[PDB]
């Protein structure tokens, strides 16, 4: 213990906020960044077909 | 002629390489030696998934285990990981020889 | 002492599964987003 | 992080007398004595003071602290009362009513940017924390990281802070968008991955997660595109065995991996590697069993490309010989010879000359073992190789230096002789 | 020296056991390459090299032989035809 244990303690602190956050923030960025880039080619693609339709009314 | 010509060649140009190819596998043998040892070391042992340092247990000169500490930075410091090990000695029935 | 490293790893569990969870709130989220938004481009369209 | 919670120590352990400096004129004594409040808002909200309770208050506290630009004032006002805004006591609604209000975020400008490094980081923790153009307008080609770092490192002295807020630039598309405007992106690209540093993990962790949020952003690809020994940080990361920020790096490549011929087969190159680590060196992270997959998959796929390359000679066009896979497997010789032969043996005679004489020894080397693996697969390959007579010069270059190229010149050789013998 | 948990939980694969069988591979490459240079008489990614660098040897051999059994063969025949 005493420094040994400290460290250690630290060294599990350490852990928690770096490797648990980076991979977390990583792909919650990443998933959010796919998931909208999609969802708006397939409005893109929606706005297209209204846009035939609007063309032929 | 000309085939045990050109098989001579080959041959010689074999020896040739395998002069400092030999040499390189001398060097090889004190290093499979120390892979080996790595490898049967780490196989023996247990690692610990929780809190991702793998788990050591042996039998040490307790008088001398104080110097474990200098090989325990050197590796630290060659490795330059922030993270620090801890070395500690846990008392038991079983007597080490 | 080696509970707190227990403890260490069930929130990083924790923090890894807020991740997931998220990640899948975020997607649904933008699909209803962007099909609003696409509405309201056709509404301009329409004016 | 560490490197924050040292800096915000270092400044909240020394004391700066408020009222001294209101008697002085040095700040208004209203001012001062918010400045002190926004220090001491842990005490206040253990005390249970209205000031810390209500929000405005503490706001107002804030403001007053982050109206003042000084190295240590500011310092230890802002680093106490991040450290006290922090803890729920202490302006815990102060935070939101500062993200409503601009006036508590023009505040801060002040005392971040143009300020002591020490000040700069103590106000950095509530400068990224978004809950403008003033914040697009603190990114530039020096910016705030010429203080941040060694360089007028002061009491925080941690580049840290500089790395935080490059990657809260990255977080915000529009941030993002200005900091690729700020010079200095793609010399970052060098240093993303620090080889050895007592903060290496937490830097290249850092920059592996901004080079995630560039790859996501198409603008931030075509930098990346035009970024600066990315390839060299991706090798950098490669030979860091740190599995955090390995997987970072592997998610950022991943996320990052365009069609793009070059860059694809670059990381074809590295993708057989990134499979060797993963064999060698197991990753705990599932995503990284996952990056592999990606990776194996993406040198596949550079593969398939790079087999047309081979049958169309694009080695022998560009004038530069390497040792293609193609070459290598007998079959896919004869392919390419015979695609050759669809001209006469002209591609096939183009690489006989470059054999005879090429541009690099390693293209000599490529060239003479090609010819080996196409005498083997073709007889007709072995007597184009004998009628451009260079097999000579191979066999020559056998007892020659370049042991590797010796070796498969040797190759050559035997692989004309076995035709030569009876 | 640490021991044996995990070999005694299970030699198949034990922790890093796969890293004990791609040593082992190392290490049987290493000892064929060694017994060929004890032959040969040579004073005695790197594991890699070194068995390609012994196949590369072998093959040379084996092409030396296959080449004095061709000579062989046609000193036969020029024997027999310069008899004849």
């Amino acid at each position: 213990n005493d420094a040994d244990v400290s460290k250690q303690i630290q060294q599990m602190v350490r852990f928690i906020r770096q490797e648990a956050e980076e991979k977390a923030n990583e792909i919650s960025v990443s998933a959010e960044e796919e998931f909208n880039i999609e969802k708006l080619q397939l409005v893109e693609a929606e706005k297209k077909k209204i846009r035939q339709e609007y063309e032929r009314k | 002629s000309e085939l045990k010509t050109t098989l001579d060649a080959g041959l010689l140009h074999r020896g040739n390489l395998l002069q400092t190819i030999g040499d390189q596998f001398e060097q090889w043998n004190l290093l499979v030696k120390r892979e080996k040892s790595i490898y049967h070391t780490l196989n023996m042992l247990s690692l610990d998934v929780t809190k991702k340092c793998l788990v050591g247990e042996g039998w040490s000169p307790v008088f001398a285990t104080k110097q474990i500490q200098d090989a325990l930075e050197r590796a630290a410091f060659d490795s330059n990981s922030q993270v620090g090990a801890i070395f500690q000695v846990l008392h038991t029935k079983e007597s080490p020889p | 002492g080696i509970q707190q490293l227990l403890a260490a790893e069930q929130e990083a569990q924790h923090i890894v599964a807020a991740a997931r969870n998220a990640k899948m709130a975020r997607l649904r989220q933008a699909k209803e987003e962007a099909e609003r938004e696409i509405a309201e481009h056709r509404a301009q369209v329409e004016r | 992080m560490d490197h924050a919670e040292l800096t915000t120590e270092q400044v909240l352990k020394r004391d700066i007398p408020w009222e001294t400096y209101m008697t002085t004129k040095l700040i208004s004594g209203t001012g001062l004595q918010l400045l002190r409040r926004y220090d001491n808002r842990s005490e206040s909200h253990r005390a249970q003071l209205l000031d810390d309770d209500g929000p405005s208050y503490v706001r107002v506290f804030v403001s007053i602290l982050r109206d003042i630009y000084k190295e240590e004032t500011v310092e230890y006002v802002l680093a106490l009362i991040d450290e006290m805004l922090t803890a729920n006591p202490k302006r815990a609604r102060l935070f939101h009513d500062k993200s409503l209000a601009s006036e508590d975020t023009y505040e801060p400008f002040l005392r971040l940017l143009w300020k002591g490094n020490w000040f700069i980081q103590e106000k950095s923790c509530k400068i990224l924390a978004s809950i403008t153009t003033i914040d697009d307008v603190l990114k530039l080609l020096v910016e705030w990281l010429c203080a941040q770092l060694k360089k007028p490192s002061h009491p925080s002295r941690g580049v840290p802070v500089a790395i935080n807020c490059l990657a809260a630039l990255l977080k915000e598309p529009m941030v993002r968008s200005s900091f690729v405007q700020a010079d200095g992106v793609k010399l970052l690209t060098p240093l993303i991955s620090p080889a050895s540093t007592q903060q290496s993990i937490q830097l290249l962790y850092e920059t592996c997660l901004c080079v995630w949020l560039l790859s996501y952003y198409e603008p931030a690809v075509e930098y990346l595109a035009t970024t600066r020994t990315l390839p060299r940080l991706i090798d950098v990361v490669k030979s860091s065995t740190k599995e955090k920020v390995v997987r970072v790096v592997v998610l950022i490549l991943r996320n990052l991996l365009p069609k793009g011929n070059f860059a694809a087969q670059m990381i074809d190159l590295g993708l057989p590697q990134v499979v060797q680590s993963l064999k060698a060196q197991a990753w705990s992270d599932e995503d990284l069993l996952e990056g592999l997959n990606q990776l194996e998959e993406g040198l596949k796929d550079n593969i398939k490309r790079l087999s047309s390359f081979d049958k169309y000679k694009q080695e022998v066009l560009l004038g530069h010989l390497d040792w293609s896979p193609m070459h290598k497997d007998p079959l896919f010789w004869r392919d390419n010879i015979t695609n050759f032969e669809e001209n006469d043996f002209q591609i096939l005679r183009v690489l006989l000359t470059i054999l005879d004489t090429s541009s690099d020894p390693r293209a000599l080397a490529v060239a003479c073992f090609d010819l080996s693996q196409f005498i083997q697969y073709h007889p007709a390959g072995r007597v184009i190789v004998t009628d451009l007579k260079a097999k000579e010069r191979v066999m020559k270059l056998m007892n020659h230096e370049n042991t590797e190229v010796t070796k498969s010149a040797l190759l050559c050789i035997q692989r004309l002789f076995l035709g030569a013998k009876y | 020296q640490f021991k044996d948990l995990n070999s005694e939980k299970s030699p198949f694969q034990r922790t890093y056991a796969a890293q004990i069988k791609k040593c082992a591979e190392m290490a049987r490459k290493l000892r064929f390459f060694k017994e060929q240079m004890l032959k040969a008489g040579i004073l005695s990614d790197l594991e890699v090299k070194l068995g390609d660098l012994e196949a590369e040897l072998v093959e040379i051999n084996a092409n030396g032989d296959k080449l004095q059994r061709a000579h062989s063969e046609l000193v036969e025949y020029k024997l027999v035809l310069q008899k004849a």
